[PDB]
RNA sequence: GGGGACGGGUGAAACAGGAUGAUCCCGCCGAGACCGCCGGCCGCGCAGGCGCCUGCCAAGACCGCCUCUGUCAAUCAAGGGCGAAGGCCGGGGGCUAGAAGGCGAUCAGACACCACCGUAUUCCCGGCCGUAAACGGUGCCGCCCCGCGGCCGGCGCGCGCGUCCCGCCGGCCGCCCAGGGAAACCGGGAGGCUCCGGGCUCUGGGGGGAGUAUGGCCGCAAGGCUGAAACUUGAAGGCAUU
């Protein structure tokens, strides 16, 4: 399965106890447009489009 | 609609997503987390459960099982009584793949009265 | 439980002292 | 000195109560000195709840609720934060938080 | 068709596995239970005789379609007795409420009266009927707790036993399945207990077949084989 | 003479003549002089009555059970012993009983049994105390006492025989196919030693 | 029976379990323990303690009372009975857990914690034992004492009439006015006490040595009970503040 791009709807917060993981709710840019929550590394903001390698895996809500 | 019962053993140590034909005497396919993961602690993991199904689903669709009734269970008996992380993923992986859910039910074995559990009166003084 | 372990040590030593008196008398 | 009047257990008009096992630590605690928290969670995760309903062929199906009573020992509860060390005045407050 | 190997390829164990339709008793609107896979007659195991006594748990919501608010939390166990015309005629093996329902009835503050009556049917079946009843708060009342005094509990326990004797004393397995499907007996026990005190969730939680006669082919003709008889 | 359990003489009518027939039975506890025992298919369930075990309800304590139909009784006959009716298989006309050794056997439903524990129970609890009491008991039974250990004997007399240090010298455990002289130790022992369990 | 390869177990592992088909699913059977959720500032009992169903048998407190008796009472050396668990002695029984023992880890070591296997034991019957932080660390009977609530049992009063309401009595409790106390706290007393006296029994007198020694009694034993001195030392201890 090719990776599917998803755009950030809400930047939920900073995790990993070092803040480096960013929690973001991402809505698939194309397709069913499911809104899943995924961990992100680096600088991220609303409307950032990132290719999700599997997308069937989601981080704990707001954790 | 063809229907089977997919017993989901969500437990610590490992998860077994196993589909049987109503009566439970015959199995239309069985998969476990440890069959999809190499690390012992990752056997009770959502990823292994999502990998184990979608591999199970392929076997059961070949065998013509369009829909399944879920009967999720915990370790139960004298211990646990709560589902492992893999148990949620297995139902989600069945829903996504196109298996139509019928009746979801709690099959945890629960004691009317129990035999002394393991651990001692002082307990697991880890 | 040092106080309970103290009475376990004491009982063990009084048992031994009884054995020595049993060897004599 | 005596930290609590109840002595840490609700034993009134009693010389002996039943023995419960802490679920996490598997220890033996009296019924009076036990956490006893009853939880009704839906069988599935709330993230996967709506998609289970869409997938479910049965019309008018209601998602099963899981009813369980989690009982823990003081050590196997303070460490999981089910109960918290309170201030001497706050300790007296018997009302459940929220 | 719910079958696979009968008409199509399958994995190596299922290559020799044909599928057989299972049919419920006539009382239920949805007769079709489903399909059961059995390996084809190999040597001493005739495929029909392998599926001779298989028991299936079917929700009453499935067996009788319609409103799931009522009937959606009960399950009947129907054991195949005879395999005729490549179909599995099924009788009765047990009735039960679901685990979700059992944990919903229990609440703190109330009194639980649960008793079992072993009632022989005219059909030669011995049935252990388990009924659960919960005391309820009054219409007004000052105290929060709904606990009753001993005289009340003794009357409730006796009235449960007495009404089961009238309801299911001269019962037969076809009559009993109809009484379980439309919960008349549950309503009758609720009415009697309500006269004694405010009561809630009074119903037969589980019925079980303790002793079943053999050669129950006449029982199958009355139930599964013919609808007109069970009316 | 040789049996610890008491034996009761019960007189029955002669069914093939004008006289009376005297029958000696093992006495179930509670048999009294003048008790009317009944033997037959329609005999009532009372201690001392003999009925086929299919009629006898399950959980009943019976004695002198017939191993096979019309065997005149071969099972629980020693003092205080009893068999327990465990189950009835109506289809095969066979009744499972729990033998005194705790084994369970399937007998015919036709096989007859006498209701009740056999009397003389607790006979083995009293210590014999003296060699004398053993002498008296064995006189009544047979010449099997006193028993000399084979380690005490010469090498000609016994396999365990005799060396300089009075020892078996080879494993006491002997095979099942040992010949008549050789089988002297622990026969076909599945396990040996004093250990807790079971 | 079905199905196919890993299961267990952990914090992560590992030791056992598996193509003699494990795990998993379902039917069925045997064995013994145990009685969930309901289950508690519920209740009962002299304490220790007490929760399956259905009977059987004998109780007990409380309440109500224009019933009887007429001080029959209180507290108690000696004496009698009871007494968790573990232990012991005979019979059984043996599912689980599991002192010992054995293993796999850990670690510097680990014969500990954790995993795993498992004997005594756990369970019943007939006894011994006679102890627990057996605690409310608070003897028992009696009197008065300040409000404010909760629950349980019985009874009475209004009132439409409700498992209302207001009492009364007994119990279990929470807060607490005085008052007490070194304070924590008690306040149904730890109040009515340097303004000291209702009755009765028991115990203590700086901290060790030492519950040791010896003698007695008791028990099958383990041990119980009674119980020193020589000698040592200047603190030990309580509660509270930082």
């Amino acid at each position: 399965p090719e990776p599917i791009n998803a755009r950030v709807i809400e930047v939920l917060g900073r995790t990993s106890s070092r803040g480096g993981i960013t929690q973001v709710k991402v809505e698939f840019m194309t397709g069913e447009k499911r809104q899943i929550i995924r961990n992100v590394i680096g600088p991220v903001r609303k409307d950032d489009i990132l290719v999700l390698m599997e997308s069937e895996r989601e981080a704990r809500r707001l954790r | 609609e063809a229907f089977a019962v997919c017993h989901i053993y969500a437990g610590k140590n490992d998860t077994f997503i196993h589909v049987t034909d109503l009566s439970g005497r015959e199995t239309i396919g069985r998969v476990s987390g440890g069959m999809k993961v190499k690390r012992h602690c990752d056997e009770p993991s959502a990823y292994a459960a999502m990998q184990a199904t979608q591999d199970l689903i392929e076997i059961i669709t070949d065998r013509g099982i369009t829909a399944v009734h879920i009967k999720i269970r915990a370790d139960g008996g004298t211990g646990k009584r709560v589902y492992g992380q893999g148990g949620s993923a297995a139902i989600r992986a069945l829903v996504r793949g196109g298996i139509k859910i019928g009746r979801i039910e709690d099959s945890t074995p629960i004691p009317t009265d129990r035999t002394r559990h393991k651990g001692g009166r002082r307990g697991r003084r880890l | 439980m040092r106080a309970k372990w103290a009475k376990k040590r004491m009982r063990k030593l009084k048992r031994k002292r009884r054995h020595m008196k049993a060897r004599s008398k | 000195p005596v930290k609590r009047r109840n002595n840490g257990r609700s034993k009134y008009n009693c010389g002996h109560t039943n023995i419960v096992r802490c679920q996490n630590c598997h220890r033996c605690v009296p019924k009076d000195k036990v956490i006893k928290r009853f939880t009704i969670r839906n069988i599935v995760d709330n993230t996967i709840a709506d998609d289970v309903l869409n997938a479910c062929v049965i019309q008018g199906f209601a998602i099963p609720k899981l009813y369980n009573k989690v009982q823990y020992c003081v050590s196997c509860s303070i460490h999981n934060h089910i109960v918290r060390v309170r201030s001497r005045e706050d300790r007296k407050i018997r009302t459940p938080p929220k | 068709g719910k079958k696979k190997i009968t008409q199509r390829k399958n994995p190596d164990p299922y290559l020799k596995k044909e599928w057989y339709p299972v049919i419920a008793p006539a009382h239920f609107k949805s007769r079709h239970i489903g399909q059961t896979p059995v390996t084809k007659t190999a040597g001493l195991r005739v495929a029909t005789d392998v599926i001779n006594h298989r028991v299936y748990e079917v929700n009453l919501g499935d067996l009788n379609p319609g409103a799931e608010d009522l009937n959606g939390n009960t399950k009947f166990y129907l054991q195949t007795q005879l395999v005729s015309d490549g179909k599995c005629l099924t009788n009765f093996h047990g009735m039960d409420i679901t685990r979700h329902k059992y944990g919903s009835l229990f609440r703190k503050g109330c009194d639980c009266i649960d008793v079992f009556m072993d009632i022989p049917t005219t059909d030669g079946y011995l049935l252990r009927v388990f009924v659960i009843a919960f005391t309820d708060r009054f219409r007004f009342q000052r105290r929060k707790n709904c606990h009753v005094k001993g005289r009340v509990i003794r009357m409730m326990r006796a009235g449960i036993y007495e009404t089961l004797h009238n309801e299911l004393g001269k019962v037969s397995i076809p009559v009993l399945v109809t009484k379980l499907s439309n919960f008349e007996v549950n309503a009758k026990l609720t009415e009697a207990l309500q006269k004694i005190t405010m009561c809630r969730d009074v119903m037969i939680r589980r019925v079980k077949v303790v002793k079943r006669p053999r050669n129950t082919m006449e029982l199958l003709s009355t139930m599964h084989d013919s609808n007109q008889v069970r009316n | 003479r040789g049996r610890g359990a008491p034996l009761a003489r019960v007189q029955f009518p002669n069914m093939r003549g004008e006289g009376r027939v005297n029958e000696l039975f093992i006495a179930p506890e509670g048999m009294y002089t003048g008790q009317e025992v009944f033997s037959g298919n329609k005999a009532t369930l009372h201690i001392g009555n003999i009925l086929p075990v299919g009629n006898i309800p399950e959980g009943t304590y019976v004695c002198n059970v017939e191993e096979k139909p019309m065997d005149r009784g071969c099972l629980a006959r020693a003092s205080g012993t009893y068999c327990l009716v465990v189950a009835h298989n109506m289809e095969t006309n066979k009744t499972r009983i729990r033998l005194p050794s705790g084994q369970k056997k399937l007998i015919s439903s036709k096989a007859r049994a006498m209701i009740g524990l056999v009397a003389g129970g607790g006979r083995t609890d009293k210590p014999l105390l003296k060699a004398g009491n053993a002498y008296h008991k064995y006189k009544a039974k047979r010449n099997c006492w006193p028993v000399v250990r084979g380690v005490a004997m010469n090498p000609v007399d016994h396999p365990h025989g005799g060396g300089n240090h009075q020892h078996i010298g080879v494993s006491s455990c002997v095979p099942r196919n040992a010949v008549p002289g050789q089988k002297v130790g622990l026969i076909a022992a599945r396990r040996t030693g004093c250990s807790g369990g079971k």
